[PDB]
RNA sequence: CUAAUACAUGCUUAAAAUCUCGACCCUUUGGAAGAGAUGUAUUUAUUAGAUUCAUAAUAACUUUUCGAAUCGCAUGGCCUUGUGCUGGCGAUGGUUCAUUCAAAUUUCUGCCCUAUCAACUUUCGAUGGUAGGAUAGUGGCCUACCAUGGUUUCAACGGGUAACGGGGAAUAAGGGUUCGAUUCCGGAGAGGGAGCCUGAGAAACGGCUACCACAUCCAAGGAAGGGCAGGCGCUUACCCAAUCCUAAUUCAGGGAGGUAGUGACAAUAAAUAACGAUACAGGGCCCAUUC
RNA sequence: GCCGUUGCAUUUUAUGGC
């Protein structure tokens, strides 16, 4: 809750796996590794397809804080989500159920 | 196949893993050819995980010279048509000045045939005579002009010879192996070397001579004047 | 982006249109106008912000809006200046215009209403803000401060971005264009860098040319470069400072010497050169104006191999320290910030013609 | 008692069918008596090969082999409607070839020193040829005959290098150290023996029978494993998320692979306090042990 | 917007002092 500002670059086109990858920067001052969740949240809206189109993941730190640098996806639809994401990351995000063995 | 024992054509570095890509069984060798998972991923980007890799070859992309190959490990080896249908993108396999394999963006109808060299020529069974060209293909029915070391331009819609290329000074050469894997110049003269291999002597337009065996040597068309569309840089290196 | 509007040739000078306003303000910091109807922004060290409306080239700037603080918002979170405003920038939108100056603070206004929208501390007792200039087409602010720092904010969301470092004394000015790279001088070590934001590099491009070797000169055939007071950015590939004695250095950025300087513009008066005050180009062109306290703006015309620069003349309308200098078009309308003294509290000498106000001169073709 | 993914049986379709040619007729977008012919595996023989390979016929051969009674997306085409022809999409086997993966024989190049090593080999194959056996395969590889041979002084052979062998990896004189128990492979052995197997690829011991040393159980009939690792003498767990391999293969697996235990011979940074204020009080400190 | 001065006569235009 100070003014988040998450930046995003190296945005190419994939259409041959229905998405867009792109490089998402978090800028935090006086704002300590935030989350998993409310990151998907505050991309799907410069995106605005939905929450659960919206994978993320990696996020080492800036050294001392202030910056986090991870990676992000974003899919055209929700099965999709289903179909190209990894099995765990769906378990992580909440959009599966991890049989365990 | 494991790390180190690569070929340096694939680029791939020291790091990320233990074993590699083996190349399946095919009509192309194991030691000229790319695998299709070191295509899309590791030439291409396109892809990140061997996983994504199965994904995209199930979902039907791909087709190396119109035919699907949904394997993982398959050997396209050279003057291979790698179709991208999804975004309408058409590929030809061709070699750098280094020896490694180019990305060059070809049309639509340059997508639509190949150059094979035939390797040898019998009289097949029931009297019809066949060429053997050097992708695993066999064609059978063939003018009888054609005889060993001749290009042959190929229909790709049906296993027909479009056109054929014979085997002459001055007609425009590829180096297809060798130290010297990438050049061009149409021929200097020959050298007959009874006992086999046969030199094949080539002066490029930036006029300098080098020396190549026969196995290498790989017409691609008339001087100047190309049957396909060369990479930048040329070959001339 | 590079330079391709050539239009040197095109001004028509000698008759340019040549007025002066007086307005109810000593020392009169800075002038700010945006383009998208064009308006113009006024901070003086009288701690007043005036808006002005200059859409109507034959006319003077008529008043539209003025905003005063006073001694009611000494403490740093008060939502007004309590001392001398020293730079002033309005946004690309025409929404927001933000001031700043001896107060430590930085106020982000309202162009509407001219309210008070936001306040922020600098928080430093060195960070006194200089030159405030925007990226063009953005909205990330490029703040150079007197702790040797420039500080990036952004304005929609009101956070900050990061610092930049390394200057070794106050930074005056800092220019920019639409990508994301800035020029900076720090004024007193003679030196200019470029700085790439992602990057978070420096290409650090170095003054500081001895006379004496130009008394090798004197032998072939002055004054010292001492404060490299201003520094502007012609395109994405070049851009030009401006020193302390009348000479005006034209910088490539793949040189680490000055691939030009001009020797004495303004002129002299043992003998004392004038100093380089005010330094405006326009954008991606080959047309820039260099203004001090002589009278007279003097406007040059670049070469188009980028390696020399040629007089385009001398506008005589302007008696007084120009301080800052505005160019909008359509046909050109000049604006300039005439105030009694310097922009940096400075003492000014005998001064003909003490006045404050604008100056207008509107160039056809 | 009883099924098929078990054993033994038969058309290759409307009378077979399809191809060519034809005394003649007619000009054609054509039609005819009659005249020839057609799948295929094994062994031998003959001949054509003009321009013994392929290709073919020939004369015999073998337990005389095959010749679609198939599968799914759809419950498929077509008429006055016949035991009809089969099958719209593409799927398996079978005939045969090449290719790929390999495997096996083969050419050349390539390490120290040594004549205080000058001749080596033959003989029951060393050298050659004949013929035969053998193998997946040409071949003294093996066997009978005949001949007496083959290598070598800018050097055959004999012999030492305690380094089981090299390509390779670090310090980077390339001379050298370390590893060659090597990152890749090759030789040895799975208690010791002979015989035998599967697979395209094993000489499988991390396949089988039998022999020999050899010990465990016994209800006293008989039944059974191969003397092994590991540790001390100088406490070892979790997971296939990545790479690649396999899959009854978009599932999952991997004694492949990855992730925690262990610490003065060494060694690494720095904490244990920083800054102010006042009243009392001075015979305080250094040098010559000295005077 | 402090003062002075000029043309429109002051709104308008130009200039000098604090």
């Amino acid at each position: 809750s100070d003014a988040v500002t998450i930046r995003t670059r190296k945005v190419i086109s994939n259409p041959l796996l229905a998405r867009k990858q792109f490089v998402v920067d978090v800028l935090h001052p006086n704002r300590a590794n935030v989350s998993k969740d409310e990151l998907r949240e505050k991309l799907a809206e410069v995106y605005k397809a939905e929450k659960d189109a919206v994978s993320v993941f990696g996020f080492r730190t800036q050294f001392g804080g202030g910056k986090s640098v991870g990676f992000g996806l974003v899919y055209n639809s929700v099965a999709e989500a289903k179909k190209f994401e990894p099995t765990y990351r769906l378990v992580r995000y909440g959009l599966a159920e991890k049989v365990e063995k | 196949l494991k790390r180190l024992a690569a070929p340096h054509h694939w680029l791939l570095d020291k790091l990320s893993g233990c074993y590699a890509p083996r190349p399946s069984a095919g009509p192309h060798k194991l030691r000229e050819s790319l695998p299709l998972i070191v295509f899309l991923r590791n030439r291409l980007k396109y892809a990140l995980n061997g996983r994504e890799v199965k994904a995209i070859l199930m979902q039907r992309h791909v087709k190396v010279d119109g035919k699907v190959r949904t394997d993982t490990t398959y050997p396209a080896g050279f003057m291979d048509v790698i179709t991208l249908d999804a975004t309408n993108e058409n590929f030809r396999l061709v070699y750098d000045v280094k020896g490694r394999f180019a990305v060059h963006r070809i049309t639509d109808e340059e997508a639509s045939y190949k150059l094979g060299k035939v390797k040898k020529v019998q009289l097949g069974k029931k009297g019809v005579p066949y060429v053997v060209t050097h992708d695993g293909r066999t064609i059978r029915y063939p003018d009888p002009n054609i005889k060993v070391n001749d290009t042959v331009k190929i229909d790709l819609a049906s296993g027909k010879i479009t056109d054929f290329i014979k085997f002459d000074a001055g007609k425009l050469v590829y180096v297809t192996g060798g130290r010297n894997l990438g050049r061009i110049g149409t021929i200097v003269h020959k050298e007959r070397h009874d006992g086999g291999f046969d030199l094949v002597h080539i002066k490029d337009s930036l006029d300098n001579t080098f020396v190549t065996r026969l196995n290498n040597v790989f017409v691609i068309g008339e001087q100047g004047k190309p049957y396909i569309s060369l990479p930048k840089g040329k070959g001339i290196k | 982006g590079r330079v391709f509007r050539y239009f040197g040739d095109k001004l028509l000078i000698s008759e340019a249109k040549q007025s002066f306003t007086r307005v109810g303000e000593n020392n009169l910091t800075c002038i700010s106008c945006f383009q998208p109807r064009l308006f113009a922004y006024t901070v003086s060290k009288d701690l007043q912000l005036t808006k002005y409306d200059i859409t109507d080239f034959s006319k003077r700037p008529k008043k539209l809006k003025y905003a005063k603080g006073g001694a009611k918002y000494i403490p740093n979170t008060t939502e007004g200046h309590y001392d001398e405003i020293l730079t002033v920038a309005a946004s690309p939108d025409g929404k927001y215009v933000v001031t700043g100056g001896r107060d430590r603070k930085l106020i982000v206004w309202s162009t509407e209403s001219l309210s008070p929208v936001k306040v922020i501390p600098t928080k430093d007792r060195r960070g006194e803000v200089l030159s405030l200039a925007f990226r063009k087409n953005s909205d990330q602010l490029y703040a150079s401060c007197a702790d040797f720092k420039i500080r990036t904010y952004s304005i929609n969301q009101f956070s900050q971005l990061e610092i930049l470092y390394g200057h070794h004394d106050i930074v005056e000015d800092i220019s920019a264009l639409a990508m994301e790279r800035c020029v900076t001088v720090g004024a007193r070590d003679r030196t200019a860098m470029l700085w790439k934001i992602p990057d978070e590099t420096r290409l650090t491009f170095r003054g500081g040319d001895e006379p004496q070797k130009l008394l090798r000169r004197w032998m072939k055939e002055f004054f010292c470069e001492g404060s490299i007071d201003v520094v502007s950015m012609v395109d994405d590939f070049h851009f030009i400072t401006g020193s302390d004695n009348g000479n005006i250095c034209l910088w490539s950025l793949a040189k680490k010497k000055p691939i030009f300087t001009e020797r004495i513009a303004h002129g002299i008066l043992l003998l004392q050169p004038f100093w380089i005050t005010s330094l405006y180009a326009i954008p991606y062109s080959n047309v820039f104006i260099s203004g001090s306290w002589s009278g007279s703006l003097k406007v040059w015309k670049i070469s188009d191999n980028l390696r020399s620069f040629e007089l385009l003349g001398e506008l005589s309308g302007a008696k007084g320290v120009v301080t800052k200098i505005q160019v909008v078009e359509s046909k050109f309308r000049i604006l300039a910030s005439i105030a009694k003294e310097h922009r940096l509290g400075r003492w000014i000498a005998n001064v003909s013609g003490a006045r404050n106000g604008i100056y207008s001169a509107v160039i056809d073709q």
